[PDB]
């Protein structure tokens, strides 16, 4: 008996299949997510400038009700 | 010279009736470094409550 290599493919790997796909973003709704997180950054971040304001002229104020200093 | 005379008498006040919740703020003030009323607050609402007893 003779044995030699033998032959096998089974499946055959996939001739040439792309893997690359769009994933995630879209397009068009990235923006919404992109200026919607500026939108809400600006408005969240003025909000603790005017509680600051509070702060501010109470800071200010006790220069002017210390007169013996 | 009525100024620094006026100063003792309001500072007299505070020794004589509620000078726990004075001293705890003094405290707190101290700790920190120039926040002067951030992160002191809540010991705030210690503090002008026995005041209010008073005039």
């Amino acid at each position: 008996x003779x044995x030699x290599x033998x032959x096998x493919x089974x499946x055959x790997x996939x001739x040439x299949x792309x893997x690359x796909x769009x994933x995630x973003x879209x397009g068009y709704s990235m923006f919404a997510v992109g200026i919607g997180a500026l939108l809400f950054g600006y408005w969240s971040m003025m909000k603790w400038n005017r509680e600051r304001r509070r702060l501010q002229i109470e800071d200010f104020e006790a220069r002017i009700a210390l007169m013996p200093l | 010279k009525l100024v620094n005379q006026c100063a003792l008498e309001f500072f007299r006040q505070i020794k004589r009736h509620c000078a726990e919740p004075f001293t705890e703020y003094w405290t707190c003030i101290d700790y920190s470094g120039l926040q002067l009323f951030r992160r002191c607050r809540k010991q705030q609402a210690q503090f002008d409550e026995c005041v209010l007893d008073k005039x």
